[PDB]
DNA sequence: CGGGCCCTCGATCCG
DNA sequence: CGGATCGAGGGCCCGATATC
């Protein structure tokens, strides 16, 4: 696990203030602004990242070791409301003039003493980092091509943040007669050729990343019982978990700091605290009262013990896709707990894929808790092109519903339409067809959630509109097939509709 | 508002019901056991339903139509009314096996008489008969045309419950498959068994068969309410594909997970009240002070990162997203290889079906169902129940049976929904590649533990473990335990029948064949804790 | 053990991936 | 007067 | 070692509803 620590070192030069591609914005406003975009998604995806930025080039210099023209404006700390609003004031032309009316800028910089001054700020956290990452903004391909000294200390302290586990990510923006990785920066970064626009990588940075992810969670460690005797140790991961709005903190109206509550329960006769031994638990049908105790009502409760059972293997023609009850997991080996479950594990998968075949399990997550019936279905790993693994290997494990969550139909009577209807509802589908990605769609009340506290944050009046993903492109639609609609109306609805 | 319906049991309590196979609880035990669990499902779970309970073969007559010498050893314990926990003591200890034999046909007509006459005034939506008997007894052919017609003249269905199942070594209550000796079976048996497949075969048809239970499956399925289950509460929308094109539908939930209908009320355990007892909420500071806070002072807040930014309630009504309030809108449609099963979401199924007496929207749909189904294609819809309700996104996927047609509707995830995570590879992992000895253990590991035989020659793979008729043990262990403290409240909580053990674990073919490829893999699978 | 972020860019260990979809259409 | 939804707490485990 | 998550509580809408 870890806190991850991210540095964007920022060039202030006179080359990053002149636009190359006209009507177009200064490489530093860019820059500026692809801040500004990763500190608000980071705002979303991960709030312990620490994020710090760093100047170069700059005639007043603010530094831990006062370094020469190096402006350290924003330290290594979590992202904030008011950080991004310091960066707004640099943004645009007019942040810009700003820049320079606040510090200089086209002074003689040193790139040693540059990281020097980025790895002394990873030097001060005391958190756990788990990946230290400095992203250099930069129109120079060659800085210091004149000076010899600057040049080759700067490619030593390079090489001295790699020994230590630094990473050092170029972000390359537009240089007159294109941007050189051979001369400069080649050797440097953490691993092309001539690339005249700003690094590609940019159009990913400026995108808003709105998403709430977090850090692997094994949900639980449970033990798969084979047998009595057999048992290996597994991990069940939610690979899949409906993401919510977060809730509400109770503040105060002049102070607005936190208040915590505590739920007290307490005697009406007596108004003090009763104790949990003296509360019992009851359940009235019609004149008779039930009394059970807290204890009782958990022991009813227990039925099997946590862990997997293998109840044995069904074949997967059996497992129905409409008897989904609840979200599927993952089951993955914990050799951490067991040496020997991976083996046993990888076994297991590989002569179930063979024959297409899920294991039958007797799940119990929790003590005292009943059981329930679930199919570990076996999934191949898969990687693309990039050799991303897409499916990791292991097993998912399939809710299954009990006689009592197969819920009663009511009895239609069977009208099958003639297939002129249906060949022609064939043409309605093959017009509106389409690719569907997984990630296709966004939570629209989380979109608008997010976008409100941004522009809250951000004291912008007007509130950030995310466009419904999940509405339906009708005009589109009706382009594509408004007489073929009509056709079918006709062929199925009579004129006199209920 | 509610199904009604009057259900008659009719258990046989004669002598040879007493008579024991060995190994086997005794039919008279079996039945018991049976009928005290849809007593405990319809008395804990409040049914307005009546049930009636009419037992033949014990000693004596309580003449419920014995107006002669006629309907003998039949005795009408329970009138047609509401059950109570009286009726479930008695069933408990209170009924006693009886030494005479009756006429099963005798005592359904007993039944009959108590459905015909406790009726009155169409109270009842539903009518049902269950006889439980073990058909050892003689009995007579005389009646049977007018009991057949009396039954369909009255709408009274049925439901037969015998100790073996229509089709040896050791036998275990509720388990899969050895449930009933294969050998035991009397002519007389057999004769019995031949008159019940004629009448089940008369009322119901060809599928009345499916209704001829053994006492042991009959408690591990809920087959015994079928009759009486009350039909799932459906509600209407529109599909909407795109501008013009409309389905009037009407869709339920076919698959949702049932929890506990009662709640537990916290009483005191002297007075046993819930006036008693209060809760109140305390407000103090999350500071390391915790002085009261004002419970009207406090202003709802948002965290944004570090920042902590006040949003009230109010200002959040407004701002918020407004939801279209359009259900079951159509986004588009994909290939059925698009749509993966484990990107399912939510908690529950939905069947989209026709709207109820609507010729025109039956048709609409049948044809987007079929043509889904011959274009291998699904449709990716917009869902939303009410305005109020968060949108959703999910898949509507083509089913089509003999008997019924509708779309089935499973929510999708959102991006934000999704987790991805790196695992480490085991395809290649050096350190954990299993050897060949390894594997071809596991292959016959996994055709000894098989849970699916093929049944006749070629035809389709029969389940040996159908998990999805196996009822929620939760509900039958409460209603065990419930009834216990009802009846006996100086006795602690009993144990867990042995019955839910049995109709939990898999065949015994199957725990009996993975014996020896579970000790093979044993030891050729080294296991060792990590401390 | 194994620990490569991949194409994870800013989320080490988290595949990043492109917002839009929906309205992509094959012209049959 | 019930039915679905959704959120808020409370108890259990992992990081 | 606090979050993340999930059972089982609570609170707002909406078709049947005895009601003028």
């Amino acid at each position: 696990s870890g806190r991850d620590s991210l540095i964007f070192l920022v060039d202030a030069s006179k080359a990053m203030f002149e636009s190359q591609s006209e009507d177009e914005l200064t490489p530093f406003d860019m820059s500026i602004q692809c801040i500004q975009s990763v500190y608000i998604s980071k705002i979303i995806s991960s709030d312990r990242d620490l994020l710090a930025v760093v100047f170069y080039g700059t005639e007043k210099d603010k530094n831990s070791v006062n370094f020469k023209n190096i402006y350290v404006l924003q330290e290594l700390d979590n992202p904030g409301a008011k950080r991004i609003l310091e960066l707004d004031q640099f943004k645009g032309q007019q942040g810009q003039k700003r820049f320079q009316d606040m510090m200089g800028h086209g002074s003689d910089y040193s790139l040693s003493e540059v990281l020097w001054v980025c790895a002394n700020l990873f030097s001060d956290v005391q958190f756990k980092m788990s990946h230290k990452r400095i992203m250099l903004f930069t129109n120079e391909d060659n800085p210091h091509g004149n000076d010899s000294a600057k040049a080759s200390r700067a490619r030593t302290k390079a090489g001295d943040l790699r020994d230590t586990g630094i990473f050092l990510d170029l972000m390359h923006l537009k240089k007159p007669g294109g941007f050189d990785i051979s001369l400069f920066y080649r050797d440097i970064i953490s691993i092309l050729r001539v690339h005249f626009e700003e690094s590609s990588k940019l159009e990913d940075l400026l995108r808003k990343v709105r998403a709430k992810e977090t850090r692997k969670r094994a949900l639980s460690r449970l033990k798969l019982k084979l047998n009595k005797d057999i048992v290996i140790s597994v991990g069940i991961y939610n690979l899949v978990q409906k993401a919510l709005k977060p809730p509400p903190i109770k503040l105060y109206r002049e102070t607005n700091e936190p208040v915590k509550t505590k739920t007290r329960t307490f005697n009406t006769s007596t108004g003090g605290l009763l104790l949990p031994s003296d509360t019992k638990r009851s359940q009235i049908y019609g004149s008779r009262q039930i009394i059970l105790e807290k204890e009782e009502t958990e022991e009813l409760k227990r039925f099997d013990d946590p862990g997997l059972m293998l109840m044995g293997f069904k074949p997967l023609v059996l497992l129905k896709k409409h008897h989904y009850l609840r979200p599927s997991l993952f089951v993955y080996p914990e050799e951490s707990l067991v040496i020997g479950s991976s083996t046993l594990f990888s076994a297991l998968l590989i002569k179930c894929l063979e024959k297409e075949v899920a294991a039958l399990c007797r799940y119990t997550p929790r003590r005292n808790i009943p059981p329930y019936f679930v199919a570990l279905v076996p999934q191949e790993e898969e990687l693309d092109d990039q050799k991303i693994q897409v499916t990791p290997p292991g097993f998912q494990l399939v809710f299954l519903p009990f006689a009592d969550d197969k819920r009663k139909m009511p009895f239609t009577e069977k009208i099958m339409a003639t297939p002129e209807q249906v060949g022609k509802m064939k043409a309605i589908v093959e017009k509106l067809r389409f690719t569907y990605r997984s990630d296709s769609f966004e939570n629209p009340v989380l979109q608008q959630h997010f976008r409100n506290l941004e522009a809250l944050a951000l004291d912008l009046m007007e509130p950030e509109q995310a466009v419904d993903l999940t509405l339906p492109k009708v005009e589109a639609m009706n382009k594509r097939l408004g007489s073929l609609v009509d056709e079918f109306k006709e062929l199925v609805y009579p004129p006199d509709y209920n | 508002s509610g199904n009604k319906a009057a259900v008659v049991l009719c258990m046989d309590v004669g002598f040879t019901m007493s008579n024991s196979i060995p190994g086997i609880e005794s039919p008279f035990e079996q039945a018991k056991k049976v009928i005290t669990m849809f007593v405990q499902r319809q008395v804990f779970a409040e049914n307005k339903d009546e049930i009636a309970l009419v037992l033949f073969g014990t000693d004596g007559t309580d003449n419920p139509l014995s107006g002669g010498d006629q309907y003998q050893n039949i005795t009408v314990h329970r009138h047609l009314m509401l059950p109570d926990f009286d009726l479930l003591e008695d069933i408990e200890s209170k009924i006693q096996p009886g030494s005479q034999q009756a006429d099963f046909l005798d005592a359904l007509i007993v039944s009959m008489d108590v459905i015909q006459h406790e009726t009155i005034g169409k109270k009842f939506e539903k009518r049902h008969i269950e006889i439980f008997t073990d058909l050892s007894s003689r009995f007579s052919k005389s009646q049977l045309d007018i009991i057949i017609h009396s039954l369909k003249k009255c709408d009274i269905s049925l439901q037969f419950f015998l100790p073996f199942s229509l089709g040896d070594g050791p036998f275990r209550l509720g388990g899969h498959g050895p449930s009933f000796p294969l050998k035991g079976i009397t002519e007389q048996q057999k004769e019995g068994l031949e008159i019940v497949k004629m009448v089940m075969i008369s009322l119901e048809g060809e599928d009345g068969l499916d209704e001829i239970y053994s006492f042991s499956e009959s408690l591990r399925k809920l087959c015994v309410f079928k009759k009486i289950e009350r039909h799932s509460i459906h509600w209407p929308c529109r599909l909407t594909i795109g501008s013009n094109l409309s389905i009037r539908i009407a869709a339920y939930k076919s698959i949702l997970q049932e929890r506990v209908k009662k709640t537990w009320t916290v009483v005191d355990a002297k007075t046993l009240k819930k006036e008693d007892i209060q809760k109140e909420t305390v407000y103090c500071l999350n500071d390391d002070d915790e002085t009261e806070v004002l419970k009207e002072d406090i202003i709802q807040g948002f965290r944004y990162g570090s920042d902590i930014v006040p949003f009230s309630k109010v200002d959040e009504e407004q701002m918020k997203y407004k939801s279209e309030g359009k259900c079951f809108s159509v986004l588009g449609f994909c290939k059925s290889s698009q749509v993966q099963r484990r990107f399912f979401m939510g908690n529950q199924v939905l069947k989209v079906f026709a709207a109820r007496d609507d010729e025109a929207a039956a048709v609409a749909l049948s044809s987007l169902i079929h043509a889904l189904d011959d274009l291998d294609m699904v449709a990716i819809v917009r869902y939303a129940y009410d305005k109020r309700a968060n949108p959703q996104v999910g898949v509507a996927f083509p089913h089509i049976k003999h008997n019924y047609e509708c779309l089935v509707y499973v929510q999708l995830p959102f991006m934000e929904d999704l987790r991805q995570y790196m695992f480490s590879s085991l395809k290649n992992s050096k350190k954990y590649a299993p050897t060949e000895a390894q594997l071809n253990a596991v292959d016959a590991l996994i055709d000894s533990m098989s849970l699916a035989k093929k049944d006749e020659k070629t035809d389709t793979l029969e389940d040996l473990f159908p998990t999805t008729k196996i009822p929620n043990p939760r509900f039958q262990r409460l209603f065990q335990c419930l009834l216990h403290r009802a009846l006996h409240p100086r006795e602690p909580l009993p144990p867990i029948q042995q019955h839910i053990w049995n109709m939990l674990n898999p065949p015994a073919e199957v725990t009996t064949k993975s014996q020896i490829p579970l000790s093979k893999i044993k030891t050729l699978f080294p296991l060792i804790e990590a401390k | 053990r194994r620990r490569c972020p991949g194409e994870s860019l800013i989320n080490p260990g988290f595949k990043s991936k492109k917002p839009a979809g929906g309205v992509d259409f094959d012209e049959t």
